[PDB]
RNA sequence: CGCCUCCUAAAAGGUAACGGAGGCGCCCAAAGGUCCCCUCAGGCGGGACGGAAAUCCGCCGGAGAGCGCAAGGGUAGAAGG
RNA sequence: GGCGACACACGUGCUACAAUGCCCACUACAAAGCGAUGCCACCCGGCAACGGGGAGCUAAUCGCAAAAAGGUGGGCCCAGUUCGGAUUGGGGUCUGCAACCCGACCCCAUGAAGCCGGAAUCGCUAGUAAUCGCGGAUCAGCCAUGCCGCGGUGAAUACG
RNA sequence: GGCGCGUUAACAAAGCGGUUAUGUAGCGGAUUGCAAAUCCGUCUAGUCCGGUUCGACUCCGGAACGCGCCUCCA
């Protein structure tokens, strides 16, 4: 494991705080972080072309990992899908892919997006993990408006430890994660 | 996004690109060039980025844009819409508000039109 | 053109004086 | 009677192409005082004229109290006036007729 | 706008009436005709009813409105929309 | 990880415009951004940019005060 | 008018009526063999476009899903992916 | 308070859709009118609208006054744009007792529709049409892009 | 009652498992002294109930109404 940034900063400033906050017995009681699982529903190229091997050259391009496939579970007509078509791309970030990730993520990539007030309070699992959406990927650091093709956001899933919401708002915030309210 | 979260044309004139950002008219293209020592008759095809963060800095410090021009007059319709003053009114129902007639025209305030049969 | 207040014509045309058409 | 929903039966008189346009003049006359009663009105039958009138127009006056008030329509009005159908600038006197009838039972029909 | 380097307007028979009742324990409800007035500071917490031709509305005043005149939440003409 | 299907990430020298620099990973050993973490609005407490208001709308007005009593 | 499923059928099998209800006259080159891996429907909360329902995360959820097509039986300790 | 409304429909015009053009700087050539709670020179504060001063003129004398297209030079490069100027937010000026309904003008930002217009249809035969700017009446101010005028530049075509 | 066919918008009437039918009318415009004719444009849908299907005006079953045929020898 290299020393990242943003792992050296949990470590050494965000244990102890909560450990003080909360008051946890057991070194594996106090929350982690568990993977960060993001997804492009992209479902735009359901038919429409062969999209998505853009989208994963980009999204591997910010996260350092080529994504995989998501399919239609089943068939809808309003949504002019059949069963089985590729419409989506999920990727999941573990340990330093997962660090390096949210590191450029908060630092760079939370700022560079326009009109940012700060994260919603609210969107927190009701059972410890958090989720947030995107609009673009030029918010990204490694994405620029001349590679760019289209206007493709995604789904961001944060999955730790804790057992509630609030020893899980304590854990992001701690990190640097700007909440608005 | 290169100023104010905004690309700007390229191959054009810095005064001219600056207008291509939400909240920089002529007056403030030139502005900027002027108290920023920057050549405003040449491409942003050859200009260096000191001059680029120096326009940078000075455009988004020195002037609400792009978001904060869009929210702060989308709110300030809103407080009329709010109280029931006339122009909130007149900005609900699509009608004009400098006090335009519409016995006709206003098209560009009220769409395309919806012709009526009888 | 001659409806565009912010031009030395457009003053012109509504013969108004301003930083864009001065006397 | 009073109370109930009406019909209201108007008619071309004696005028021709003019006492149709009339009768439009009374049809429309009909309908805004309903409105200004609160009362709902319904075209059941309308036979237009190509130069904008009706040679017959019938609809209902549908509210409590319909009967009680249009009733005292129902007869024969004449019109003097220069027919936008003249030419000669003369005065013309056309007719049209008003019929008022009280909205009626559907009346299921079985064997006694 | 009615230019800055003269007073900000106020038919001064009605500031009269707001400020007469600032001493008397307001609040009352005060019937006017002068819509061509600016709210002021002195008016928040009444009640106007401010003429439109025929009929007089009552027309509290609230802090986000100081600028505007009278005559504006008192409008004059009935419309619904058409159809 | 997979081979052959990856972008090897190496240390990167990720930019922003306020001279901020950020030692990171990245699939690209540098990158130039304009707005970071250190000089942002929302970031740096309120710094709260040219709306230091306080409305100022709009009985703040206060131009005037002439009118008698 | 032949064939399949259920009931009638009286707890083995069988059992009729111009009795009550459905289906078949195909299909699959994988929808076949084997080895390996995997586990649903649904409910709640959470998440840009994105909705009742597209994809993503969490929790609950023994099978109510799925098994090409009727019905029944069978079935995730797989016959399902 | 309304005559200024607005699901809609028609007439008369304005402004455009751009390179024979737009923009900016600089330099030209008119006529007809108006002008004493009036024109306003000139100067200062003001990006400006204007505000402060302050000559001359009862006016072939003083002023409105810049005429404008044009001429010269420079810029925009075919892009719904250095086309277009609508809409709206905000900040001001002026008139007038009073600018909300409902005025006009300036400044900042906002930059819409519109790529030359279906069936159809109007004007004009020469200093005319086209285009360009200027003045006046009414008038506190102005919703005038209207009307009555004024000169600048200046064609095409008429077999029949 | 049996058997066959049908129900679509203002009317008449079609195709279709995914899709401005069409004609006439009606509606806005043109033209005309005006109306018609004509010209430029434009437009409202699938009888109810239940199934199949990703999806039903369209397929299956029933109802309701309408049409057509038959009901003979005892
Ligand atoms: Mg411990
Ligand atoms: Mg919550
Ligand atoms: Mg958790
Ligand atoms: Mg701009
Ligand atoms: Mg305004
Ligand atoms: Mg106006
Ligand atoms: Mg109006
Ligand atoms: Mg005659
Ligand atoms: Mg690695
Ligand atoms: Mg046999
Ligand atoms: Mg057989
Ligand atoms: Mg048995
Ligand atoms: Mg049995
Ligand atoms: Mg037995
Ligand atoms: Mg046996
Ligand atoms: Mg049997
Ligand atoms: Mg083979
Ligand atoms: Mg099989
Ligand atoms: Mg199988
Ligand atoms: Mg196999
Ligand atoms: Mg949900
Ligand atoms: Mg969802
Ligand atoms: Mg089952
Ligand atoms: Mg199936
Ligand atoms: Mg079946
Ligand atoms: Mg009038
Ligand atoms: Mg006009
Ligand atoms: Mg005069
Ligand atoms: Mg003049
Ligand atoms: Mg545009
Ligand atoms: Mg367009
Ligand atoms: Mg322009
Ligand atoms: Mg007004
Ligand atoms: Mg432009
Ligand atoms: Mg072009
Ligand atoms: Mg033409
Ligand atoms: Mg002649
Ligand atoms: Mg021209
Ligand atoms: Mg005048
Ligand atoms: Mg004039
Ligand atoms: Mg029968
Ligand atoms: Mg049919
Ligand atoms: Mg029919
Ligand atoms: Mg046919
Ligand atoms: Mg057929
Ligand atoms: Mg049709
Ligand atoms: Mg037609
Ligand atoms: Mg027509
Ligand atoms: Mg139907
Ligand atoms: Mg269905
Ligand atoms: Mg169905
Ligand atoms: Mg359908
Ligand atoms: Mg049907
Ligand atoms: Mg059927
Ligand atoms: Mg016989
Ligand atoms: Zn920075």
């Amino acid at each position: 494991p290299l020393d990242v940034a943003l792992k050296r900063k949990y470590y050494e400033e965000v244990r102890p705080e909560l450990i003080r906050r909360f008051g946890y017995q057991n070194v594996w009681e106090v929350p982690r972080l568990e993977k960060v699982v993001i997804n492009q529903g992209l479902g735009e190229a359901k038919e429409d072309a062969r999209i998505l091997e853009k989208a994963a050259q980009e999204l591997a391009l910010i996260t350092g990992q080529k994504p995989a496939v998501t399919r239609a579970k089943k068939s809808i007509s309003n949504f002019k899908l059949r069963k089985g078509m590729p419409i989506g791309l999920r990727v999941t970030l573990r340990r330093d892919r997962m660090w390096i990730f949210l590191e450029k993520l908060l630092n760079v990539a939370l700022p560079r997006i326009r009109d940012f007030r700060g994260l919603n309070p609210n969107s927190f699992d009701g059972r410890g993990n958090y989720n947030l959406g995107l609009r673009e990927q030029l918010i990204f650091p490694e994405i620029t408006y001349d590679m760019v093709d289209a206007l493709r956001g995604m789904d961001i899933a944060v999955v730790t430890t804790a057992e509630t919401d609030e020893e899980a708002r304590a854990l992001l915030e701690l990190l640097g994660f700007p909440f608005r309210k | 996004a290169r100023i104010a979260g905004v690309e700007i044309p390229r191959n054009k004139r810095v005064d001219v690109a600056l207008t291509y950002i939400y909240g920089i008219g002529k007056a403030r293209a030139k502005e900027a060039l002027e108290k920023t020592g920057i050549n405003p008759a040449t491409r942003v095809k050859d200009l260096t980025e000191a001059e680029v963060v120096r326009l940078r800095e000075y455009v988004e410090n020195t002037w609400k844009l792009e978001g904060e021009l869009r929210a702060e007059v989308a709110a300030n319709i809103k407080r009329l819409m709010d109280i029931g003053c006339y122009r909130g009114l007149r900005h609900r129902r699509g009608l004009p508000v400098r006090g335009q007639r519409t016995r006709t025209n206003a098209r560009t305030r009220k769409g395309p039109r919806k012709t009526v049969a009888g | 053109g001659k409806g565009d207040r912010r031009t030395r014509r457009g003053k012109i045309w509504r013969g108004t004086y301003g930083k864009y058409r001065p006397r | 009677m009073d109370e109930r929903d009406a019909i209201v039966e108007i008619r071309a008189g004696t005028g021709g192409e003019e006492a149709a346009l009339f009768a439009r003049d009374l049809f429309n006359m009909y309908l805004r005082f309903a409105e200004e009663m609160g009362f709902e009105t319904e075209v059941l039958d309308s036979h237009p004229t190509d130069l904008g009138g009706f040679s017959k127009v019938v609809f209902e006056v549908r509210g409590p109290g319909a009967y009680g008030t249009f009733k005292y329509e129902s007869g024969v009005h004449r019109v003097q006036r220069v027919p936008v159908t003249e030419t000669q600038g003369r005065i013309h006197t056309s007719t049209a007729t008003v019929a008022v009838l009280p909205k009626a039972e559907e009346e299921d029909f079985a064997l006694n | 706008p009615r230019s800055l380097k003269k007073g900000v307007f106020v038919d001064d028979h009605l500031l009269e009436k707001v400020l007469e009742l600032n001493a008397k324990g307001e609040k009352r409800l005060i019937k006017t005709w002068s819509r061509r007035s600016t709210i002021v500071p002195e008016m928040v917490g009444h009640t106007i009813a401010v003429y439109n031709g025929k009929q007089h509305v009552p027309v509290y005043i609230t802090e986000n409105m100081v600028g505007h005149k009278l005559g504006e939440f008192a409008p004059t003409r009935t419309y619904r929309g058409h159809g | 990880m997979k081979e052959g299907i990856h972008p090897k990430l190496v240390p990167a020298r990720i930019i922003c415009g306020c001279g901020n620099v950020i030692e990171t990973y990245s699939t690209k050993p540098e990158i130039y951004v304009e707005v970071c973490s250190k000089c942002h609005p929302f970031y740096t407490g309120q710094q709260r940019f040219v709306d230091t208001e306080g409305r100022v709308e709009r009985f703040q007005r206060r131009y005037g005060d002439s009118y008698r009593k």
